[PDB]
């Protein structure tokens, strides 16, 4: 329940499927990392609460609470937690995802699947979205944000 | 199949940080299953 970034395991072995982001008592992920099935936390578990294939998003515990958004211009730190790999933050200039609906920032990043839903933050440590939904140019992810 | 998750860190930034990776404006279309795909 401790604000932070964590990672999405499963078990033959354990593996990684993904990461998610701890805040405001609200668990956030990609969709396709849990495909919102319910989480154990200690001995707690987790529910979702709400959740959208489009954006590829869901939360748990309560609704989706990260709202900053990418400002177009400054650099940025994708806070990957790879499979097996500590907690690292990674520095870049977005690129664009030029839609019909609008501008998306975009990451050319390429980390391993299990890295899907690391966060994405700007200079004051607020999250702008998670990785892991994106195109092939090289993999470039989307900076996917819900709506709070 | 269980689900579980465990504490990875603190969510900030850090001056410290490796820098890379390039800044492509790309165009995408997205569709209902939520697939980004390039347009040209």
């Amino acid at each position: 329940t401790t604000d932070g970034v964590y990672r999405v395991m499963t078990r033959l072995g354990s593996t990684q499927v993904g990461v998610g982001v701890m805040q405001e008592g609200v668990f956030h992920t990609m969709w396709h990392v849990t495909k919102g099935a319910a989480l154990r936390s200690g001995e707690g578990r987790l529910d979702p609460y709400w959740g959208d294939v489009k954006q590829d998003l869901v939360s748990y515990c309560g609704p989706w609470k990260l709202d900053a958004a990418w400002d177009g211009l400054s650099e940025v730190q994708l806070l990957a937690v790879p499979p097996g790999e500590r907690a690292k933050n990674i520095q870049t200039l977005p690129g664009i995802f030029k839609t019909k609906d609008g501008d998306i920032g975009a990451v050319a990043l390429d980390y391993p699947a299990g890295t899907s839903g690391s966060p994405i933050l700007d200079k004051s440590g607020r999250v702008i979205g998670l990785y892991g939904n994106g195109v092939v140019i090289s993999y470039v992810s989307a900076i996917t944000q819900g709506k709070r | 199949v269980d689900m579980y998750i465990e504490r990875a860190g603190d969510i900030t930034w850090e001056k410290d940080a490796e820098v890379t990776g390039n800044s492509p404006r790309l165009d995408v279309a997205l569709d209902e299953s939520g697939d980004f795909s390039l347009v040209e």
